[PDB]
């Protein structure tokens, strides 16, 4: 259970679907050999027999295999789950590895460190992809609380729509008046959200500043039909 | 009341233009409905123009031969509208009796009360049955007479939602009051003769399982003693002793009641006689032996009380063990459109929850295999706590006509207090719930952290921070907020849910169900509550809060820094909201609230006229002055004003955002929150 | 000590009260306190002792022999004690509690009780007394300035703007100019009336001025009638003038670490004869000697441990 | 099938899920205990899915 860790984990041969869930079935069965704890081996005999049994205890025969190597081949596992998912994502598959980075922060050990950031970025865009809107709340305050940069808060407004919380997205527009400013401001919140009365304002103030923008043509040309006048909008 | 308002020149229009619409369609509900609060508002407004023009019999005779006049267009416009109530009786049954409260010494009032109790369904008047008790001790023949009458079209349907409140009115303290309600306890018995006297055999056993003999020996030494030392008690003492006195005359039945026999029953007695020592002269020698027999068996009775933590009840009360197959249903939830559901025994054992003010926690036997879980208390306050326990509901019942408000899905969740005495009670005590101190005192142990670790500290600061003036409570504040850090209660829910998408619903479920009643609250009026009142709940997260009897000026009597804070902010409650700002579940959660709560005039002015009346629980303002007239217009006035909005400024009337804005900034700075006790704990 | 003109006196929290010299450098002794703290310190001016009031306790001190004791203590009034007020050579008394009274003591009477009490209905934060015992001027919580008179009772009521809180009150030896800080930071000016026998004193709205923005702790004018200084709290000292409103000096007592805050705020100021020195209590136990017009680092004492509030400043040449 | 049961389906039109409504475990127990003793206390946990009416007929 030392030297057949080189095996199973540096493939990168996997194509089709039969080959992508059975890469991770293998690699549950490798799970369970490397912890000494013995209530571990039971369901090895199990597994060959029912076949989502790697959906049953993935959670527990993880953190007994990576708190036991002698911190040499943890980047190897580190390497083995971020070269998972980079290419021909199927869904079930990514949820198994979000599943992965799971059990780990519910623990005092502290959290996993992919990629040396906690998994911010690179599961929270795979969990978006999935419709996982539960999973991309959970890295808000990861960013949050590790120093507040401008492409962060724009990427909440696009998953309040098909979450249906408007109170939630409600609590955005005048955070950035006493703390951010005005350059901040776009003209995205107030279209998603569904109100066209007050942001005529930024858009003549907008368009008629720069050129006349496309995107901002479009949205300009909503303000005459989504409340009732069409009148102005033929000509 | 856009253009002019009220004077002596629109009353008589209003009449006339309320009975233009009244004619047209007669089963439209709010011609008599409005008309009614008209005629309602007018009596009110002829007291108040009475009380502040002339007081402030000659004149009493002119307002009543002229509210003789006004009569007919008030009294009968109520009773169509609670012909017509289906399901909004909350507000037509008490208009006609509040008015029977001041005046009903009438023939018109007589013959009023005719064609309304006689023609009304029985399941209008099945909710107004502990309500209509409290005014026995009535000198007029015809007002204190009528209950008699009421209970006999009351008491034909649904016996079984009765003798809750009239087991409390047979133990009143003097003579006059108790005898028609054993009157009334007579008049019961012509039905079956079967729930009666296994109710009072049910009730006073579970009375004396509320309470123990030595439990109430020690606050009867902690006042006699300290009364007579302290205070220069001479006759009231006497007065104090004489319930205790009065108590040992029955004698010991049982194996408890022998222990205690054997155990102190042999000065008890005998200490009397040292009284009859002490009333011929006064001496001093004639006395102190009852001082040393006291102070002998209170220290034996406080080295038990650690001792108390699991009970049998074959000791202190085996009188529910001898014959069984009662009909005692579950008491608090008998609907009449439901079938009933009995209780089969009691528990022979149960966990005893331990603690300063001595609960417990018993449990039921229903008749489907499932358990129910109550809380009993003694020598407290709750016949003030029951009085906003019917104000819970309505606001359920206010939210499910306006479209805005049936978006939110509000579960307020809610019980129903059964009276034992006038110092114990029943509280149902919701399963699966618990307090917040029973979370992050039990995680502050997980990550090496002891309790006062942000304390000390500020030992080490200032350790004068009970003695601090204004001005120097500033800097001291922010010491546990910016050094220290405030998701430590964030991640105790990250440690409990099996999911995320159940995670961020009870997350979020913490926060948009406190904001529901720090503004009913505010009009209320609550003030210095600890957390430990606070009841969340651990499978789904909802806000309730419980002992609600300090207000109304009670909680700005103490003299220990009386505090201003009507909803927490501390970091704890700041912290657990998201990251998106401060505004989130807070602004537009009390968005929805304003409107609900603000034009329903007649639901949200028909509760406060009930327990401000009550002659029984008026004794709260009493503790105020270390009279009545005086504070109970101002206290009207107080709700009135604070429903308007116009609170800080009185030139305008302020709209819903504004009010809401002015609900933020009045607790979020700092000069409020250094104002306060020791025990608000503001470093939490 | 007591032959020294410059009187500087310094408390904490450690039930120690320091006085400090000028141009030496030599600590002299400490005074041990009884279990409370000390809001106000003042020095009497007839140059032989020093007042101090605190928490349920009035005391004075000695400052010819060194470790005195208390001999008269007048108890009686409690509840946060803080404003104090004296005579022009150190006679008279004044007391400012919250408990909506103007009490009237003396240092030469026989009872332990007021004399006269005057009501409001706010608690007082700030008292303000002409040297020949004419006028008194009290601060309130509500924002109301009340004028009083000791043996007419001539009330001058003014409310400036509802949601204020006042810090504290100073006028001119010239009474002529008045200055009144909120805790948000709008200075009110004011212009006296030179009225000695008929008490006129109709004041006129000058220039509001919002200098400061977060809260503010004690403002003093200048003894020449020519500077006026506003404590802050955001670790910074904007001082102005009085006849042009020139930004002369800003005193930034400031770190610049975002990581590491609440360091020493802008307690007491003091002005000197010539108004070119200033004393400088803060938080960080560092009592530095800025400048009026330079700002910069003259001397530097860490003797204190804990807190400092108030001060004891006397230039009684 | 498909292009007709779209049509069944939306010819009736919209519907609101509060009105809807009305007409109608694995990750507790490792909060309390730490990691030595939930070890032996998961396999168990991984075997009553077993437990479950289906998957007992062959093994």
């Amino acid at each position: 259970s030392t030297i057949n860790l080189q095996k199973a984990w540096g493939a990168a041969r996997r194509v089709s679907k039969d080959d992508w869930l059975e890469w991770l079935r293998r690699l549950s069965l490798e799970l369970l050999k490397d912890s000494s704890s013995p209530s571990l081996r039971s369901c090895w005999a199990l597994a060959q027999a029912y076949n989502p049994m790697a959906r049953d205890l993935f959670n527990a025969a993880f953190v007994s295999c990576w708190s036991e190597l002698n911190e040499d081949q943890q980047d190897e596992l580190i390497r083995s789950i971020e070269l998972a998912l980079t290419s021909q994502d199927i869904a079930e598959v990514t949820q198994t590895l979000l599943n992965l980075a799971e059990f780990m922060e519910h623990s005092d050990k502290g959290p996993l460190p992919l990629r040396d950031d906690n998994g911010i970025v690179l599961l929270g865009e795979r969990a978006a992809k999935c419709r996982a809107y539960a999973k991309a709340l959970h890295y808000k305050e990861l960013e949050f609380q590790k120093g507040p940069t401008p492409a962060i808060l724009e990427s909440l407004i696009s998953i309040n729509n098909k979450l249906q919380q408007p109170e939630a997205a409600a609590g955005v527009l005048e955070y950035a008046m006493k703390h951010f400013g005005e350059l901040e401001i776009q003209a995205t919140w107030y279209e998603k959200l569904h109100e066209w009365e007050d942001a005529l304002v930024a858009y003549d103030k907008k368009m008629d500043t720069n050129k006349d923008d496309p995107e901002l043509m479009l949205g300009r040309m909503r303000c005459l039909e989504a409340l009732g006048e069409w009148g102005q909008l033929h000509q | 009341l856009n253009l002019q308002g009220i004077n002596e020149s629109t009353i008589p229009k209003v009449l006339q233009y309320y009975s233009a619409a009244t004619e047209h369609d007669r089963s439209w509900y709010k011609a008599w409905h409005a008309w009614a609060v008209m005629n309602f508002e007018a009596v009110l407004h002829y007291k108040h123009q009475n009380q502040a023009r002339d007081e402030k019999k000659k004149v009493t005779e002119d307002l009543s031969k002229t509210l003789l006049m006004y009569t007919v267009p008030a009294v009968q416009g109520f009773f169509r509208s609670i012909s017509l109530s289906r399901g909004n009786n909350l507000q037509d049954t008490l208009r006609v009796l509040t008015l029977w409260f001041d005046y009903g010494h009438w023939p018109d009032v007589n013959e009023a009360l005719v064609e309304g109790v006689k023609a009304i369904q029985i399941d209008t008047w099945l909710q107004v049955i502990p309500q209509l008790i409290a005014r026995i001790d009535t000198p007029r023949p015809l007002v204190g007479r009528l209950i008699h009458q009421l209970l006999t079209d009351i008491g034909r349907y649904h016996p079984q939602a009765l003798i809750y409140p009239l087991t409390v009115a047979s133990k009143s303290t003097t003579t006059a009051r108790h005898n028609a309600a054993n009157k009334i306890l007579k008049n019961m018995c012509e039905h079956s003769n079967t729930l009666v006297q296994q109710a009072m055999m049910v009730s006073e056993e579970l009375i004396r399982v509320a309470i123990l003999w030595h439990e109430m020996w020690h606050e009867g030494l902690e006042e006699a003693s300290r009364l007579y030392f302290g205070e220069r008690n001479v006759k009231g003492m006497f007065e104090v002793l004489e319930p205790l006195h009065a108590m040992m005359e029955r004698g010991p039945q049982t194996l408890k009641e022998t222990s205690f026999n054997q155990a102190y029953g042999r000065d008890l007695m005998e200490a009397q006689e040292w009284c009859r020592k002490y009333m011929k002269s006064g001496n001093v020698k004639d006395l102190t032996q009852a001082w040393d027999l006291y102070y002998h068996v209170f220290r034996r009775i406080s080295k038990q009380l650690p001792q108390l933590t699991s009970l049998e009840l074959q000791y202190v009360s085996p009188k529910l063990l001898m014959c069984r197959d009662l009909e005692l249903a579950v008491p608090g939830t008998y609907d009449p459109n439901q079938p009933i559901i009995r209780i089969q025994s009691i528990a022979p054992s149960l966990q005893v929850i331990t603690s300063k003010q001595r609960p417990r926690k018993l449990t039921l036997m229903g008749s489907n295999g499932h358990e129910f879980v109550f809380l009993l208390k003694g020598h407290e306050d709750l016949r003030q706590d029951e009085r906003v326990m019917q104000l819970f509901g309505l606001v359920n019942t206010l939210l499910a006509n306006d479209p805005t408000s049936l978006r939110k899905n509000l579960s307020i969740q809610r019980y129903a207090v059964i009276p034992l005495s006038t110092n114990s009670g029943l509280i149902g005590w919701v399963p699966h719930c618990d307090t917040l101190h029973a979370l992050i005192r039990d995680y502050r142990e997980k990550k090496k952290i002891l309790l006062n670790i942000e304390h000390r500290i500020m030992l080490r600061m200032a350790p004068d921070y009970d003695h601090l003036t204004l001005m120097q409570k500033v800097e001291v504040f922010e010491h546990a907020v910016n050094n220290t850090a405030g998701d430590d209660l964030a991640k105790l829910l990250w440690l409990k849910s099996p999911s995320s998408e159940v995670w961020f619903d009870r997350r979020t479920n913490y926060t948009r169900s406190l904001a529901v009643m720090s503004m009913v609250g505010y009009i209320l009026g609550l003030g210095d509550r600890h957390p430990s009142n606070l009841m969340l709940d651990r499978l789904s997260g909802k806000i309730l809060h419980i002992d609600f009897g300090d207000c109304f000026e009670v909680a700005m009597t103490r003299e220990k820094f009386p505090e201003k804070i009507p909803f927490r902010l501390t970091r704890m409650l700041t912290n657990a909201m998201e990251v998106t700002g401060l505004d989130g579940n807070y602004r537009i959660t009390c968005h929805t609230v304003m409107e609900v709560l603000r034009e329903h005039k007649d639901s949200v002015m028909a509760v406060l006229e009930a327990f401000v009346y009550d002659p029984l629980l008026n004794w709260r303002l009493m503790d105020t002055n270390t009279a009545l007239n005086k504070k109970a217009i101002q206290i009207i006035n107080r709700v009135r004003d604070k429903l308007t909005g116009r609170d800080f400024s009185h030139d305008d009337t302020l709209d819903v955002p504004t009010q809401v804005e002015l609900l933020i900034k009045q607790a979020t700075s700092h000069e409020n929150l250094c104002q306060c006790y020791i025990g608000w704990c503001p470093f939490w | 000590v007591g032959s020294d003109p410059v009187i500087l006196a310094t408390a904490g929290y450690d039930h120690t009260v320091r006085f400090w010299q000028a141009h030496s450098g030599i600590c002299t002794r400490t005074v041990q306190h009884q279990d409370s703290q000390v809001n106000a310190l003042e020095v009497t001016p007839d140059r032989s002792m020093i007042a101090a009031a605190g928490y349920q306790h009035i005391r004075m001190y000695d400052l010819n022999s060194n470790n005195p004791n208390p001999i008269i203590s007048y108890d009686g009034v409690n509840k946060n004690i803080a404003s104090v007020g004296f005579h022009e050579d150190g006679r008279w008394m004044y007391t400012g509690g919250e408990d909506c009274t103007a009490r009237i003591w003396d240092l030469r009477s026989r009872n332990l009780q007021c004399q006269r009490i005057f009501q409001v209905n706010a608690p007082i934060n700030c008292v303000c007394l002409h040297p020949n015992q004419a006028e008194l001027i009290v601060g309130d919580q509500s924002g109301a300035i009340h004028i009083w008179d000791l043996k007419t009772d001539h009330n001058e009521q003014l409310i400036p703007e509802p949601e204020v809180s006042i810090t504290s009150a100073h006028i001119d030896p010239d009474a002529s100019y008045m200055a009144a800080v909120n805790s948000t930071g709008n200075c009110y000016v004011w212009n006296l009336t030179g009225g000695i026998g008929d008490e006129v004193t109709q004041l006129i709205p000058k220039t509001k001025i919002p200098a400061h923005t977060r809260y503010a702790l004690q403002c003093r004018f200048s003894p020449d009638s020519t500077l006026l200084a506003t404590c802050s709290a955001d670790q910074t000292c904007k001082i102005w003038r009085t006849s042009n409103f020139s930004l002369m000096t800003e005193l930034s007592i400031k770190s610049g670490n975002p990581g590491e805050s609440s360091r020493g705020w802008m307690w007491g100021c003091a002005f000197s004869g010539d108004s070119q020195y200033i004393v400088t209590a803060s938080s960080d136990n560092l009592a530095r000697l800025w400048c009026v017009e330079t700002g910069e680092i003259k001397r530097e004492y860490g003797g204190h441990q804990k807190a400092v509030v108030c001060l004891a400043f006397n230039d009684s040449v | 099938t498909r292009r007709e049961a779209i049509r069944v389906l939306g010819l009736l039109g919209a519907l609101d899920p509060y009105k809807h409504k009305v007409n109608i475990e694995m990750l507790v127990n490792m909060g309390n205990l730490p990691l030595d003793e939930f070890y032996p206390a998961v396999s168990m946990v991984a075997l009553m899915r077993i437990f479950r009416d289906q998957s007992l007929s062959h093994h």
